[PDB]
RNA sequence: ACCCUCAGAAGGGAGGCGAAAUAGAGCAUGAAAUCAGUUGGCGAUCGAGCGACAGGGCAUACAAGGUCCCUCGACGAAUGACCGACGCGCGAGCGUCCAGUAAGACUCACGGGAAGCCGAUGUUCUGUCGUACGUUUUGAAAAACGAGCCAGGGAGUGUGUCU
RNA sequence: CGCUCUAAUUGGAUGGAAGUAGGGGUGAAAACUCCUAUGGACCGAUUAGUGACGAAAAUCCUGGCCAUAGUAGCAGCGAUA
RNA sequence: UGUCCCAACGUUGGGCCCGGUGAACUGUACAUUCCAGUGCGGAGUCUGGAGACACCCAGGGGGAAGCGAAGACCCUAUGGA
């Protein structure tokens, strides 16, 4: 697994991590990218709106075949990865929780750092025609989050 | 609309190719040039053969495109572009500091460059950019 | 006999594969193959005196 | 309060005029990189030099632009070949006894990296007292 | 261990041990391919063997390199004048003298200057040259053959006899 | 020039060896060397030997990995649930 | 008698958008191309011009002498059956 890739001052910072989550790594990059810089509370409201289908997540890199979305700003393609979003909600829940336990105002802290990393693949096999089988794997994702006082 | 040209050239009764060649040279040397009275510039030869050539350029083309100008305005500028490495930085800079005009939008009168003048009293086989344009189908707006 | 204890055979042309002896889908015997024989190894018969 | 290097750090060797001239030539002329052909085109191909052997090799055939091919003609002047840029001739040192026989006016010493701090400290104070510069000195806060 | 979080013997946070947890379980070290985040350079009007050599922009903690720039002067190879005077040519122009002079690459000395400043490194721009590599072939950029990428593996060896 | 192990001669290392990463110097070059970080236990030089000694390539071998792609499939069958 | 003149409208399952799951083929490199030319005479990459602001969605497949298979034809081998 990963280690925080950025330095953090414990006196004004709170951390959290997800480990080996079996979810789209591609969706995770998109989501991290979008919520970085937001406040914990804003990220949460944003992600809940994504799961509800009212706010799309811009897909700027892993966008092949993706339909355009009018609400996407400065870009065209977007989607509503609800699964990876719920995983990020757990992460934020943990982050804000730690934040408060330390005396900070969790919800109000800025998402200073958030990145997803592919830590591996849960391997699977899928039978195919002509007597052969091909890969059918699950991505394994770790994600780091650092909250910081305004 | 306003072009601080260091040089204003008068193409009236002047051999297009010879003026073009000098305007390119100056443009490459940093001069801002305005060619005036382009419709009165001239090209020697038999009108019928000259027109056949410019009409061929008009008819050439396809999806990728071969947009050839019909106005004396553009004919002349294209002529100049072919004497400049317009796809290189310096070449595009030179080409972009050169403008051609129908008539004379300035208050000064352009100067006649040496060696580019055509003596109408000694020549009958030549045509006018304006005449070529009209034949090409351009809308005589000059 | 190191690396030679295998009935590995090459499939020849036809399956878009190099003509390398294989057994159970594994390349074997030849020197360029992992687990294959040593091409010109140390030999006991050599006179070292 | 600040870092200082031990020994005769600023010392310069004394060279004949001809050696200073040739040392200056070597430094002015330099040489090509001499990296293997196409090392930049494929990660699996390192920069370490290899004679291009392809029958059709562009570099082998000496085509201008494909890089120079190693030839004796590129050798540096014998009188200066191998000298540190300072002008000193280097002497590899592993212990204090290696300092014996070294001319601090013509040679500078280089302590092998393997040597530890304890042995380096002794080597460094003994070299300074012998008038020998140490190319890779220890920096202490003084 | 204890505590917090969580649906939770999961995971996370804080904490404890140890010289080291970036030694926390296929748990010494931890390359490349490659992925995330990010720094420098370039970037939505512009062209393709991706570079080599020159020269500019921007970028650079220390250490392991310390040079570099401008006035002037000294030296000064090949080469080599302007101007002026005189004389020729229809003319473009040339001859003789000034003169193998002034100039002339490198190098050096005096005086002044630079420390991102000189080298170097990263990237980019300009100039010149440039259609991979290996093989097959009279002829390969080839619309001839090989390779997705990287690491590791991968081909003149032994006995006898002869020369 | 470089690699393995042997021998003689002779050195380095917990006051930090090998390796790795980034960087400085030398050599026409093979390649040598130093600095910093990591690492935490081994490492050289010279000389005479030794050889399962050097890779860009063989539809080469094995392992790992990227683009392909969040794409094809998860509809079609007289059993539409 | 929609085989045809000559095609139209409709039905069901796909196709398209969304959640989840999630492969393979293929990949020397570079690659926005077009017209001509040149070249081992069948060029996105050479030359000259022309055109060309970046990215994305859907499509039918013109080109990559497309991908797949060391041509089964033909010949050659002091080859096999
Ligand atoms: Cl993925
Ligand atoms: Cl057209
Ligand atoms: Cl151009
Ligand atoms: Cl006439
Ligand atoms: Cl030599
Ligand atoms: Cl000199
Ligand atoms: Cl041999
Ligand atoms: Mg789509
Ligand atoms: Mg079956
Ligand atoms: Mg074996
Ligand atoms: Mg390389
Ligand atoms: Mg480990
Ligand atoms: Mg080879
Ligand atoms: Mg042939
Ligand atoms: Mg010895
Ligand atoms: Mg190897
Ligand atoms: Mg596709
Ligand atoms: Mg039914
Ligand atoms: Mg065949
Ligand atoms: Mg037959
Ligand atoms: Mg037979
Ligand atoms: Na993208
Ligand atoms: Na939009
Ligand atoms: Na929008
Ligand atoms: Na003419
Ligand atoms: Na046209
Ligand atoms: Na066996
Ligand atoms: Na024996
Ligand atoms: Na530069
Ligand atoms: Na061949
Ligand atoms: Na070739
Ligand atoms: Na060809
Ligand atoms: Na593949
Ligand atoms: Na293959
Ligand atoms: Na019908
Ligand atoms: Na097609
Ligand atoms: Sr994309
Ligand atoms: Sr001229
Ligand atoms: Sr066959
Ligand atoms: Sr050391
Ligand atoms: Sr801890
Ligand atoms: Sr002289
Ligand atoms: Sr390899
Ligand atoms: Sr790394
Ligand atoms: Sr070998
Ligand atoms: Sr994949
Ligand atoms: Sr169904
Ligand atoms: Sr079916
Ligand atoms: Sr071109
Ligand atoms: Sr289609």
């Amino acid at each position: 697994g990963i280690s925080y890739s950025v330095e953090a001052d414990p006196d004004t910072t709170a951390k959290a991590m997800l480990r080996e989550r079996q979810m789209s790594f591609k969706h995770s990059k998109a989501i991290a990218r979008e919520i970085k810089g937001k406040t914990a509370g804003e990220a949460v409201d944003y992600l809940e709106a994504v799961i509800e289908g009212d706010q799309p997540v811009p897909f700027k890199q892993h966008n092949s075949g993706v339909g355009h979305k009018s609400k996407v700003d400065g870009w065209d393609a977007g989607r509503y990865p609800e699964k990876a979003s719920k995983a990020f909600l757990d992460l934020l829940e943990n982050a804000v929780g730690n934040a408060d336990h330390q005396g900070f105002d969790g919800e109000a802290m800025t998402i200073k750092h958030v990145a997803a990393h592919k830590v591996g693949e849960q391997q699977g096999r899928k039978p195919r025609a002509m007597g052969r089988a091909s890969a059918w794997n699950s991505p394994q994702v770790d994600v780091e989050l650092i909250l910081e006082e305004p | 609309a306003e072009f601080d040209a260091d040089v204003i050239v008068d193409a009236r009764d002047c051999i297009m190719g010879r003026v073009a060649s000098q305007v390119a040279e100056q443009a490459l040397d940093g001069e801002t040039v305005a060619v005036v009275n382009a419709e009165r510039a001239v090209i020697t030869g038999r009108e019928e053969q000259i027109v056949e050539k410019y009409e061929k350029r008009v008819d050439i083309g396809n999806d990728n495109g071969y947009f050839y100008p019909k106005r004396p305005d553009g004919i002349f500028k294209r002529t100049i572009r072919g004497m400049l490495p317009h796809k290189k930085q310096r070449g595009r800079e030179a080409f972009e500091s050169v403008r051609v005009y129908l008539g004379n939008p300035y208050d000064e009168d352009g100067e006649v460059l040496d060696g580019t003048s055509l003596d109408r009293l000694s020549n009958i086989k030549f045509v006018t950019l304006g005449e070529i344009s009209e034949t090409l189908g351009a809308n005589k707006t000059w | 006999y190191a690396g030679l204890r295998t009935p590995a055979e090459s499939f020849g042309s036809g399956r878009g594969q190099a003509h390398v002896p294989k057994l159970d889908g594994r390349a074997r015997r030849v020197p360029q193959a992992v687990k294959g024989r040593s091409a010109h190894p140390p030999k006991t018969e050599k006179d070292r005196s | 309060t600040e870092l200082q290097a031990r020994g005769l750090t600023e010392k310069t060797p004394d060279l004949s005029d001809e050696d200073a001239r040739l040392l200056t030539q070597r430094h002015r002329v330099g040489k090509p990189q001499f990296n293997r052909q196409d090392h930049h085109k494929k990660k699996r191909v390192s920069t370490s030099w290899r004679k291009p052997r392809g029958q059709l090799s562009k570099q082998r055939r000496g085509i201008k632009g494909k890089g120079d091919t190693v030839e004796a003609g590129f050798r540096s002047p014998t009188a200066v070949r191998g000298k540190h840029p300072s002008g000193f001739e280097e002497v590899r040192v592993h212990n204090v006894d290696d300092l014996e026989g070294v001319d601090g006016d013509t040679e500078a010493v280089r302590i092998a990296s393997k040597v530890g701090a304890r042995k380096r400290e002794r080597i460094e104070e003994e070299a300074e007292d012998a008038g020998i510069r140490v190319l890779n000195p220890t920096y202490v806060e003084v």
